[PDB]
RNA sequence: CGGCCCCCGGCGCGCGCCCGGGUCUUCCCGGAGUCGGGUUGCUUGGGAAUGCAGCCCAAAGCGGGUGGUAAACUCCAUCU
RNA sequence: CGCGACCUCAGAUCAGACGUGGCGACCCGCUGAAUUUAAGCAUAUUAGUCAGCGGAGGAAAAGAAACUAACCAGGAUUCCCUCAGUAACGGCGAGUGAACAGGGAAGAGCCCAGCGCCGAAUCCCCGCCCCGCGGGGCGCGGGACAUGUGGCGUACGGAAG
């Protein structure tokens, strides 16, 4: 009954009590470290749909993010290649901010499962997202067989391989026409076999 | 006399009547779900945008209403669509009074 | 480099493809893997039917290949709500079920459902303990052989009718012709736009 | 107001729900009898204080709520900031109380955020609809006024100063 | 081929759990700084922009997405 | 002024768990050239490859349609044969370059938040036991978690009463 409205209320936030609170707050995020540990999440209709239960073993951290492209890692801007490959300052890697802050979520605490995350603010220069995490090994995980699949080894660091759906998102695969430059299972599976010279042995 | 090209085309069968798929009716609009939209409206307020488009929409003109909708809001189905419910805003503030 | 009258040629050799080569040597030896992979598949089961459910008649799409019957993915729930059986006791039956499938025809439905029936007429259940529902006596004489062969109903058979011989009477030998092709292609591409002089008659007052 | 608070506080004492102590032996004292008697109705109508956002919500929108009690301090205020706008529509009493940790001593808790009044006793009627003339004076018909009032913007104490400072001399710049 | 030693997957005494289906009647019915738009990068066979990403703007609820030539009107199909 | 509740946080060689590092043929995420080709060379090609960095598993990834189609319509993903050196891209030059039908290999489907209902009907820890081998429990009693929502029935193929 009340998750309606908390989720209708946040879908509105341009108006005048909605920019008030997503204002006193990134203001109190700024003073905060770079990682840190929330109690709570601050917005639990979110959480929840994204997977979060209020019970023990499941943990909240917010971590603050540097907005911005990329700019390419190389001394003075010289990048001693031909024309094209002068890109030190108009470039925009690859994958979404929210996947690099659930990646040095996962990173920090290594021990954690990460499910996913979602956005909590944003300033000029820094983006604070909440990322919700899973210890695998608290029994009222390893218990519940709808909890069971994260204890399973191979959900070892998922934002290090791009599986949740924050890093999925930039992985361009799904269903379709607009969509098949990945047709078996990823890009670079994709590139393997549309150029593997698949030589019989009858030929 | 049927054939394969022109304006009555294909095969001749007979259609199947169902009732329809149930994915299909998904934005509609439940009048529960009516009563927390329209209930949090007034709690919560309008844009900055559509303030100043229902400034424009009650005295300035429409033509230039909709010139500003369609370049906040995206597209142009999308910027009638909401310039005809901030004139039921509109109607509704001074009409219903 | 080019020489005297020949082809014009495009090798996709300008990449490094020696390290990406496939040869095929270990193809006989994964033929014999995957009939082991059926045959402890066959004997490990049952006596229920090696390779698997009962498939739908299913038409392919796309005019090159619309006269022809393919066999499908499931039975669309429509025709398992006609044939009378339920949608989640159906896939242990034997039957297969896609639920996305849509029946828009009334021909290609009811023979899905004379192929689920007849399915039905020819399947012998075994009770756990011989309770038998639905069921009787000793199973039809132990059901007269132990396994089936690449398809339980022979899922294509695809089938041409007769007509076998007519009369050319009148009204068939003088009117169906080339000049209804031409005028029907015509006014497939003239309906829009005489639909249009329409209009600007009708605001002729 | 704190006089208000107690009275409210004294009512909803008495309607304090089920704990897992008193839960073992009801299910006793249900089924000793059930055993005993086999009743068909041994209790008509056990009440009970509801609790909880999620389930306040339903109440009162569907208007079975009589009594509203909301809480304070709320970490995230947009978890409650609906519903004294919700109460009002659906003309439902509400009230706001100091400390979300108080009202959640009642329901034997940390926090519980709202608690409601749905059936109360008979005989104790005339307690709950005695306060609530005296609540719905303050939050329900004052809410075409308490909907414009703004609040915030204030200075602090030592620049307020040095803005009273200019006006006295501003008062002695006339006289 | 035989005999030996150890190990595995599956019948049958005791725990643990146990009202499904059809027809009608009413009520319920959904994921947002996301979609989408502009712009700039990289990428793609994707060409008036296939995908991705940054920044800015930012939804709706008979709605939204897609229908491989930008846009307006209109109908249909399909998915959620 | 004291005490209490909670909320934000600290500390500990606290009781108990976890993670780090290696290998890296295959797999996933990023990052990324230049030689070379164009008889010169910038776009292009080499190539989204080498090198770089980070994560796994015995497989990984993908996976039950915000799909294809445009007709008598098919129906998750992955692999193979064809489509096809085709549509298309390109100093339209050198070169690059998919997919959908179709035939096969294999085939399996589901769960949740929400919306409502059930007196939180739920879970974790500690203590002694029913009673046990090779140790995990349904039973009993205390401490917590949790109403800012655990559990049951429910998932768009509709669902509940
Ligand atoms: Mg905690
Ligand atoms: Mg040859
Ligand atoms: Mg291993």
């Amino acid at each position: 009954g009340a998750y309606k409205y908390i989720q209708e209320l946040w879908r509105k936030k341009q108006s005048d009590v909605m920019r008030f609170l997503l204002r006193v707050r990134c203001w109190q995020y700024r003073q905060l470290s770079a990682l840190h540990r929330a109690p709570r999440p601050t917005r639990p209709d979110k959480a929840r749909r994204l997977g979060y239960k209020a019970k023990q073993g499941y943990v909240i951290y917010r971590i603050r993010v540097r907005r911005g492209g990329r700019k390419r890692p190389v001394p003075k801007g010289a990048t001693y290649g031909k024309p094209v490959h002068h890109g030190v300052n108009q470039l925009k890697f690859a994958r979404s901010l929210q996947s690099v802050a659930e990646e040095r979520a996962g990173r920090h605490c290594g021990a954690l499962r990460v499910l996913n995350s979602y956005w909590v603010g944003e300033d000029s220069t820094y983006k604070f997202f909440e990322v919700i995490l899973i210890d695998p090994f608290h029994k009222a995980i390893r218990r519940n067989p709808d909890t069971q699949w994260i204890t399973k080894p191979v959900h070892k660091h998922r934002e290090m391989r791009g599986l949740t759906s924050a890093g999925r998102k930039s992985r361009g695969l799904g269903k379709g026409h607009k969509f098949h430059h990945t047709i078996g299972g990823s890009r670079r599976a994709a590139w393997r076999r549309r150029n593997t010279l698949q030589l019989h042995r009858y030929r | 006399y049927p054939m394969a090209v022109g304006l009555n085309k294909g095969h001749k069968v007979t259609k199947n009547v169902s009732k329809p798929r149930h994915s299909r009716r998904r934005g509609r609009l439940t009048k529960h779900t009516k009563f927390v939209r329209d209930m949090i409206r007034e709690v919560c307020g309008f844009a900055p945008y559509e303030r100043r488009a229902m400034e424009l929409l009650k005295v300035s003109k429409d033509k230039r209403a909709l010139k500003f909708i369609k370049k906040r809001v995206g597209t142009h189905i999308r910027a009638k669509r909401k310039r005809e419910e901030l004139s039921n805003v509109l109607a509704a503030m001074r009409k219903a009074a | 480099a080019p020489s005297r009258n020949g082809m014009v040629l495009k090798p996709h050799f300008h990449k490094d493809w020696q390290r990406r080569v496939a040869t095929w040597f270990n193809q006989p030896a994964r033929k014999i893997r995957r009939r082991k992979a059926r045959q402890a598949k066959a004997r490990r089961i049952a006596p229920r039917p090696a390779s698997g459910p009962i498939r739908p008649i299913v038409r392919c799409p796309t005019v090159r290949y619309h006269t022809k019957v393919r066999a499908g993915r499931g039975f669309s729930l429509e025709e398992l709500r006609v044939a009378g059986i339920h949608k989640k006791v159906a896939r242990t039956i034997g039957i297969s079920v896609d639920p996305r499938r849509r029946n828009k025809s009334t021909e290609s439905l009811q023979a899905n459902v004379q192929r689920l029936k007849e399915y039905r007429s020819k399947l012998i259940l075994f009770p756990r303990k011989p309770s038998a529902p639905k069921k009787g006596d000793s199973s039809a004489e132990e059901l007269k052989l132990a396994t089936q062969l690449t398809g339980p109903v022979m899922p294509v058979r695809n089938v041409y009718k007769k007509e076998k011989a007519r009369v050319i009477t009148e009204e068939e030998k003088n009117f169906k012709a080339f000049a209804s092709l031409r005028m029907a292609r015509a006014n497939a591409r003239l309906f829009g736009i005489r639909a249009k002089r329409a209009k600007e008659a009708a605001e002729q007052d | 107001d704190r006089q208000t608070a107690t009275q409210l506080l004294k009512l909803a004492h008495k309607y304090r729900p089920e704990t897992k102590q008193e839960k073992k032996q009801r299910l006793l004292a249900r089924a000793e009898k059930k055993a005993a008697g086999k009743g068909d109705v041994p209790t008509k109508r056990p009440p009970v204080l509801r609790a909880g956002v999620n389930t306040v919500t339903t109440l009162v929108e569907n208007k079975k709520a009589q009594l509203v009690v909301i809480a304070h301090d709320v970490d995230p205020i947009e978890l409650v900031v609906f519903l004294p706008a919700l109460c009002r529509k659906m003309g439902v009493p509400y009230c706001i109380i100091k400390g979300k940790a108080r009202l959640g001593r009642l329901v034997h808790r940390k926090t519980c955020t709202t608690v409601a009044f749905t059936q109360v006793n008979s005989e104790d009627k005339g307690a709950l609809a005695k306060l609530v003339e005296a609540i719905r004076t303050n939050y329900n018909d004052r809410y075409d006024e308490i909907r414009r009032h703004w609040g915030g913007n204030v200075l602090g104490p030592k620049s307020v100063a040095r803005i009273a400072k200019l006006e006295k001399a501003k008062a002695k710049e006339l006289a």
